[PDB]
């Protein structure tokens, strides 16, 4: 029997500061055992100030980052060159998936910006289009291994005043963009030692009110 | 949905600091009978791309008309045909991975990984891979079927990295292209030693080398073994 | 694999291809198919790897006791020994083997015990995944009685065929010479059978 | 149906400088229902204590088997049995079952009484030995754990340190795993005194 | 895994990766999958990994045992016929994919065997999912009449394409060397390829940031006199 | 073709004696002294190779058997007795203890089996008792060094020094005065030898001679290097040119 | 089944067995395998019966309606016509046709469709479920340039084997001669062929 | 539980006035593979017994010895084993029936349908059949295989009730057999053109009679038969 679905590896992470926020993902593909790529990259910017990720099956999302940058480009076409918010971005997203209902998109949907009010945003979604806003996520293969270090690191989860017996939550903090590509590139590491479909490269798109820039870091090859 | 039938093997392929190789063995085997022997799988577009097919025979059949039709298309009311609005590889690869994914979507799938090698306008080696599921990726080094198990870490050694690309010769690519079809050879009990291969240079263009053959083998050290244990002669 | 065990004027030859199969992949290319079960008692085997050493092991096992007892061993006893635990284990085994052996007074002879367990004597055996594209080729070219010469170039032509169209045989094709001379190993390599 | 994971539950073990730490969450379960909130998963025979995820009964079956057997080894070789025979023990034992399993995932933990040596090690439900200088997982949030683990953890942690990092690498893994969690036991351990701290936890 | 043996000059040698796996996850980073049998003959393994290490501990056992009996240093034919008549007793159902080699009174050995009972020789052999990228290189490389030195740097390689291209494999490289004459070297962790980069940042917690509820000193001694 | 004697052939008599033991005993009185020295850092166990013949090679008949690589034995009494249980022993050291725990068994254990294995001949039906006495030597981790008597009884006993066999009552006598617990390994060789001229009419050399020890590690014997926890046996049988060395300063 | 089709000096000649099979009852013994679509342009049926025949009639009337419209068609559009049906209907037929024909520009030629619906243009070529026997046989007795004669003889052994070891070939060989001088049905009987 | 590998097809037989007479083809099968094509299938017990064996011929040469000892077993400490207590069709019969139902109960057959032909002490003809699943009767014609379907209406024809018996020849029954064996080598495709025939009669004994041929086929009409209907050249 033919299966239309596959499994290409990676992960992804998503995470929002003040006035920024990250999307990272590995840029390894695989398919069971074999390596297909180290440099295929799968977080891509969409134009607006929104970057895309969809990890999962890469031809689904592919298809699915190719439909919303197209979604982008109508938009402007009729809507008189207005800029497309991340809120209404994710809401299209969203439509685009759910579209799918019966015949899912395999993938895993982060998307990250700036909200109306300048403070970074992450968004993130399920195959068929459920979503919500959050200040962290990570998506992909190693997203059990990534996420609970970013609700202890990101968000205190777990995390007490010393000394207060255990009476008061570590208070909520945003984090400087240095404090968070530190979390980013620690989170891969952890994940490449323990999951072998993550591994061979970092890439980081780090979104400001200035635009989109790229970081990328060499992760192990084995 | 359905089934392949006659089927050919792996494709490699690798980028070198002028252009990429790309080689297939002329197979079309029916499972286990290695059915016929003369089939060429690098399907040369103009005088930029080489799509080399595994998989199903037919279905490559099929995409072969489709590329013959393309170009015949691109010449209509097109007097840059010859020159500046002439197929590109990437032209040739978008329009392949759309139709692979469009017919998967559709469970019917063109049952074949395809590697397209080629060289851009601006000199740019292309080299890209998508399969019956539509899935697609680059690299410096490809290869379909047993070749992405054996194949690519031979030639992985030779370029393991985007940086290792202008260091590399055509001379040193295909030798370790002839040296891959070899380990090929010994080692996919659906190969044959007869091949193509095919370079696409920014400098000399096209060429392309049909009737090649799996050469220097060494099967000196079976006389030396016997049995599969105890025995001793 | 492709076997066979052909009878000539001087005795019997056995001949094998070297390739194992692990799906598609070529697990080992230069494999020794033909074993020795006794001095001048051999075996071709095909089917499943494991099964097929086992058996053998067990009827060398059991010859070698047989020849401390009894004396040599006939080719006809070896057979039914092979065919006891082919037929009795039929549920549990994938085991296709020709035996050939050499004896002074019935000369070379030749016997194959397919799937089943039957047993059947015959003037010349083919066996394997390969040996379906040569049965109008051996049919047709082969004689009694040939030189040893002869026998050697018919099988040689006849795995050749076998190896150039069944994809599950292939590397060196190895043979084994059973006359009252002794026990000669012969192997050819692709370089000289292909171009046949 | 999957047996390793009706009932729920995780352990976590990690070396420090001349100590170990040894945790397990609380809870047993029948799939989405919560029954109880007190089903400790450690065990210690003498100074080698053991922790066991997976299947509830095969757990408490297991504990008094190597009670059984480590009362019976103490008997005849007049001294306590240290964690890397125990551990050789563990995996024989579990082998002894290869067709039909024990669905468990043990976990050793001690210090060498004699050498002074920290010593993990974690196995298979078939008794594969994982003998591991930084740390062991275990559970149905094992990759919770192990990612929590990779992150956090770094090599000579004193005791009151390393009791920070296992507790934050299991509250933050069970707090991801609907079927761990429910309350949290650490044990700290150097050479000649042993602490047990129960952790205030998220009770969903 | 990828595990290798390769035939030299005067002896064997056989190497292996370190990397255990459940499922996608790593479980060990740093294993060992070179089973000493007896003193002179070792195996690499792959497939199950409790099924590996009982089967070796189990003929090694009786390689000892039949080797105080018959006051002989053991042979490797007769580890590979322990090993063989067991695997195919129980039906391929333990998973174990050895290569077995060694030296003893007859010369210097390589084998390898499969689950079912299967066994082949050979001059270079490969298993484990890594076994086609390793295969690779040995077809490219090998050559008869090589050195010690030259077999251990095919065998390493081999490893190395296991590790970097097949996702099953990684980690560093073990190797064994069985030279007649001479004691075997087993070579633990050989290449260290992979070690893990400075972090970061450290994860160190401010003491008293997690929340207790209670706690007590738990009894490890015996019952006290007086 | 059946066994049917499924009941004792060693029983009590009116005396309250085990006469089958008894009489192993007696066999144990007519075989060759064998004896064992403990020392701070060693124990040595020490025999006659009575050869039967000239003709024979005695070298092939070892009275001194490696069990363990730290722990070996001698006997006096029936040799074929003692060649089937050093069978026995070698493999319940792995039966009862290297396939359970993965390390060899403490040499008081080893005994325990043996000792054990001795009871069974003892009571179970249709068989007599093993007509030997052993003297077990060994080394373990948590022990030390160690030396045992096992009797046909099943009876073990640990001793500093001792003697079984013909002249067993000298023997144990001339040890009770060289014997001190500050003995070096050297000393309790020396003193073996010494021990052992006694008893032997005929030549006396490093080939009627058979003696081995349970000292240090030795790495060189232990055949592969690259695991620093395995050391090497402790148990070493001295060769003809060894004793000959130390019976020239005697 | 047992056809083949195979060129030579004066064009082509194709071959057939007569057997039809209802499991392992032979429901025609003297069927006729090999059908016309166009003057000199015939085909070999292989697989099923209903399918090859709803096949060979609809290119039969595409051929006609050519014909009728653009003159003779050759035989290579023969064969892109019985592709067209294979490929696109994949799913639904078993169809293996060997398709041959004589133009005096192209001289004979045979084109082979298995049951992918993939065209092969080649010298000669063998189907059905008998051809597995003759591969050996075939490969090592064809040459090129043979004359009527020698062709005739090399099928009515080829099609002898495949009779010989497949018990779902059988009957007459029929044979169907294309050159410049016509169209020349030929048949042979069991008592001539079998003693080859 | 088994399957059946290499196969032997039908077994016919029948009664005349002094006699019985039993064929078999000597094919043995491997699927559609006419893998061994000198095999004989039926097998004399004594001077008054044939028994024809069909089906898995493994398990035939397990019960072709299984007579053979029998034979051996019947002779010890028997003076009159070649006069009086000789076996009959009727003891070799019921030892047959006996073991295929035991192998049926325990769900491990004999894979086979038996006919065993004889003549009994008496004169009588006796003709019964067995199969694997120890089912047995008895009629005038008796035929396994295909044969039931195509020789029995043949026969049937010849005797067609009990009181036909006297009124049939050896000779009527002999051509009527072989006639059969033409019928079965036109019409079932896992049969052969040679042939072994044995007839077992009250006063001339056994005749056993190998390398029987078909012979006197009509094919000659195959040569006006054209297409599949409208098709006229
Ligand atoms: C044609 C060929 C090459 O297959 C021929 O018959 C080989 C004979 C041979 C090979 C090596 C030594 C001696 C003789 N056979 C093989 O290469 C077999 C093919 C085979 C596999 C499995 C079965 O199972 C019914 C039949 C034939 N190869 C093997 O046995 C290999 C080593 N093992 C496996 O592939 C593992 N198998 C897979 C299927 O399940 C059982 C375990
Ligand atoms: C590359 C690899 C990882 O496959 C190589 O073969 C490892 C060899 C090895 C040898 C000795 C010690 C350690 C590692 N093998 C493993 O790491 C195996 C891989 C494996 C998993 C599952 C199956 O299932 C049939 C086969 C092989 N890993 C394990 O055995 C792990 C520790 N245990 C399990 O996954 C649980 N097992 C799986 C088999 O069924 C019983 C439960
Ligand atoms: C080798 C042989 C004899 O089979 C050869 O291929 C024949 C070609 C032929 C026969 C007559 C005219 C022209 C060409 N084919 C047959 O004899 C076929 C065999 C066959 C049956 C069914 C299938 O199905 C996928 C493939 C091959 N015989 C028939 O088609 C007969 C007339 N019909 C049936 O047996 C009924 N079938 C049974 C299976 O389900 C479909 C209906
Ligand atoms: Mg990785
Ligand atoms: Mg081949
Ligand atoms: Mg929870
Ligand atoms: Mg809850």
């Amino acid at each position: 029997q033919f299966n239309p679905y596959g499994d290409n590896g990676g992960t992804i992470l998503g995470i929002a500061g003040e006035d920024f926020a990250v999307l990272a993902g590995d840029t390894r593909n695989i398919t069971d055992y074999s390596i297909n790529s180290r440099y295929e990259p799968k977080v891509f910017d969409c134009g607006d100030n929104i970057v895309m990720s969809a990890n999962g099956f890469a031809a689904d999302g592919d298809a699915l980052v190719k439909r919303f940058k197209n979604s982008v480009k109508w938009y402007h076409f009729d809507h008189n060159d207005k800029k497309l918010s991340i809120n209404s971005a994710a809401r299209n997203i969203q439509h685009l998936l759910y579209g799918k209902r019966f015949f899912p998109y395999y993938v895993h949907t982060i998307i990250a910006g700036l909200d109306e009010d300048g403070k970074g945003a992450v968004y993130s979604f399920d195959p068929v289009g459920s979503y919500e806003r959050e200040q962290c996520r990570a998506g992909g293969a190693a997203a059990s291994l990534i996420m609970p270090f970013l609700d202890n690191q990101v968000n205190f989860k777990n995390q007490y005043e010393p000394g207060t017996n255990g009476k008061v939550k570590k208070p909520l903090k945003y984090l400087s963009v240095e404090e968070v590509i530190k979390l980013v590139r620690d989170s891969f590491t952890s994940a490449t030692e323990r999951h072998i479909q993550v591994g061979d490269g970092l890439e980081i798109l780090i979104v400001t009110k200035d635009g989109v820039r790229k970081e990328f870091y060499e992760l192990k090859r084995d | 949905t359905q089934q392949p039938i006659v089927t050919g093997t792996s494709v490699i392929s690798m980028k070198y600091d002028n252009g990429v190789i790309i080689a297939a063995d002329n197979l079309g085997s029916y499972g286990s009978l290695l059915r016929f022997n003369g089939v060429e799988r690098l399907i040369p577009v103009g005088d930029n791309t080489v799509v080399g097919i595994s998989g199903d025979i037919s279905d490559m059949q099929h995409i072969e008309r489709l590329l013959k039709d393309l170009v015949t298309e691109n010449a209509y009311d097109n007097p840059l045909a010859d020159a500046e609005e002439a197929l590109e590889p990437s032209y040739i690869f978008e329009y392949l991975a759309t139709v692979m994914y469009q017919r998967r979507s559709k469970m019917n799938p063109l049952w074949n990984a395809i590697i397209v090698a080629g060289v851009q306008s601006n000199g740019d080696q292309f080299l890209r891979y998508v399969n019956l599921l539509g899935v697609t990726y680059s690299s410096p080094t490809l290869a379909t079927g047993f070749g992405a198990h054996m194949a690519n870490p031979l030639l992985r050694k030779v370029v393991d990295r985007e940086s290792d690309i202008p260091k590399t010769t055509v001379q040193v690519a295909e030798e370790a292209i002839v040296n891959a079809m070899r380990v090929l050879y010994y080692r996919d009990a659906r190969s044959s030693r007869n091949f193509s291969l095919a370079i696409i240079d920014k400098n000399t263009g096209l060429t392309f080398k049909k009737n090649l053959q799996v050469e220097n083998m060494k099967w000196d050290f079976a006389k030396d073994i016997k049995g599969y244990g105890t025995q001793k002669i | 694999t492709s076997i066979m065990a052909v009878t000539f004027k001087d005795g019997v030859i056995l001949g094998a291809d070297s390739r194992t199969t692990t799906g598609a992949y070529i697990a080992n290319r230069v494999t020794d198919k033909l074993t020795r079960v006794h001095d001048k008692i051999w075996c071709c085997r095909s089917g499943s790897a494991a099964d097929t050493q086992a058996i053998a092991d067990i009827v060398q096992y059991h010859l070698e006791l047989y020849t401390s007892q009894y004396g040599t061993p006939s080719t006809e006893t070896a057979a039914s020994v092979f065919k006891e635990l082919c037929y009795e284990n039929k549920d549990n085994l994938t085991a296709g083997i020709i035996v050939a052996g050499y004896d002074d007074k019935n000369k070379g002879e030749v016997y194959t015990i397919p799937l089943g367990g039957s047993v059947h004597k015959l003037p010349y055996a083919i066996a394997g995944s390969g040996s379906t594209f040569i049965y109008g080729y051996c049919d047709k070219n082969f004689r009694e009685n040939m030189s040893k010469e002869e026998t050697v170039d018919f099988i040689k032509h006849s795995l050749s065929q076998a190896i150039k169209w069944d994809g599950s045989s292939g590397g060196v094709i190895r043979m084994v010479v059973l006359t009252a001379a002794g026990v000669e190993r012969l192997i050819f390599y692709p370089d000289e059978y292909e171009q046949l | 149906s999957d047996p390793s994971s009706i009932n729920g539950g995780i352990v976590v073990a990690m070396t420090g400088k001349d100590c170990v730490a040894i945790a397990c969450d609380l809870r047993l379960g029948s799939q989405s229902l919560g029954v109880s909130n007190k089903f400790e998963k450690i065990f210690h025979y003498g100074h080698v204590f053991l922790g066991i995820t997976g299947l509830a009964t095969d757990v408490t079956t297991l504990n008094e088997m190597f009670r059984y057997k480590t009362n019976l080894y103490k008997l005849k070789e007049e001294r306590a049995i240290e964690p890397e025979t125990f551990t050789q023990l563990v995996s024989s034992s579990l082998y002894e079952r290869r067709f039909g399993p024990y669905f468990v995932g043990p976990v050793v933990a001690g210090i060498n009484s004699k050498s002074g040596k920290p010593f993990i090690a974690g196995f298979d439900l078939i008794g594969c030995i994982d003998e591991a200088k930084d740390f062991i997982v275990s559970g149905t949030a094992s990759d919770q754990l192990f990612g929590m683990c990779e992150s956090l953890y770094e090599p000579n942690l004193e005791p009151e340190d390393l009791f920070e990092t296992i507790s934050q690498a299991l509250l933050n893994a069970a707090d991801r795993d609907a079927l761990s969690g429910w309350g949290a036991v650490v044990y700290i351990i150097k050479k000649d005194e042993v602490v047990k701290r129960y952790l205030k936890m998220r009770q969903d | 895994t990828t595990i290798v043996g390769v035939k030299f000059n005067n002896g064997v040698v056989i190497a292996a990766d370190t990397r255990s796996t459940q499922g996608p996850i790593v479980a060990d980073k740093n294993c060992a999958k070179l089973h000493r049998i007896s003193p002179k003959i070792w195996c690499a393994a792959a497939g199950t990994a409790a099924d590996t290490e009982a089967v070796t501990q189990l003929i090694g056992s009786n390689i000892e045992l039949h080797s105080l009996y018959t006051s002989r240093e053991p042979r490797v034919v007769s580890a590979l016929q322990m090993l063989k008549q067991h695997l195919f007793k129980y039906q391929g159902h333990i998973g174990a994919y050895l290569i077995v080699a060694g030296v003893d009174p007859t010369g210097s050995h390589l084998f390898s065997i499969h689950a079912h009972g299967s066994t082949d020789v050979g001059y270079y052999l490969s298993l484990g999912s890594g076994s086609l990228a390793a295969m690779a290189v040995l077809e490219s490389h090998w050559k008869q009449d090589l050195t010690k030195e030259e077999a251990i740097k095919l065998a390493s390689d081999a490893i190395q394409a296991g590790i970097w291209n097949d996702l099953g494999s990684g980690s560093n490289v073990d190797v064994c060397v069985m030279e007649i004459g001479k004691d075997a070297e087993y070579l633990r962790n050989y290449l260290t390829p992979n070690v893990r980069e400075e972090k970061q940042k450290s994860y160190k917690f401010p003491r008293g940031t997690t929340a207790v509820l209670k706690e007590s000193i738990v009894n490890i001694c015996d019952i006290q006199e007086e | 073709m059946t066994d049917r004697y499924s009941f004792s052939l060693t029983t009590f008599s009116p005396s309250g004696k085990l006469g089958q033991i008894d009489y192993a005993l007696t066999a144990v009185k007519q075989g060759v002294t064998s004896l064992g020295i403990k020392a701070t850092n060693g124990v040595v166990i020490a025999t006659e190779k009575k050869s039967s013949s000239p003709l024979a090679m005695s070298e092939t008949l070892s009275k001194v058997s490696l069990l363990t690589p730290d722990i070996g034995a001698v006997y006096s009494g029936m040799g074929p007795d003692y060649r089937v249980l050093v069978d026995k022993s070698r493999k319940v050291a792995h039966t009862s203890y290297k396939r359970i725990y993965g390390e060899y068994p403490p040499t008081k254990l080893l005994v325990s089996e043996v000792a054990k294995i001795m009871q069974e001949a003892t009571q179970s039906g249709g068989v007599r008792p093993f007509g030997v006495s052993l003297l077990i030597a060994g080394h373990d981790e948590f022990n030390g060094f160690s030396l045992y008597q096992v009797d046909p009884s099943g009876s073990y006993f640990p001793w500093k020094a001792t003697a079984i066999g013909k002249g067993s009552v000298a023997a144990k006598t001339f040890l009770e005065k060289r014997w001190n617990d500050e003995l070096e390994l050297e000393d309790a060789i020396h003193i073996a030898l010494l021990t052992l001229k006694e008893s032997v009419e005929g030549e006396f050399n490093g080939d009627t001679i058979e003696l081995a020890i349970i000292g240090d590690e030795n790495p060189d014997l232990l055949g592969y290097t690259g695991i620093p926890t395995d050391k090497g046996p402790r148990f070493r049988k001295l060769t003809s040119q060894e004793i000959n060395d130390r019976l020239e300063a005697l």
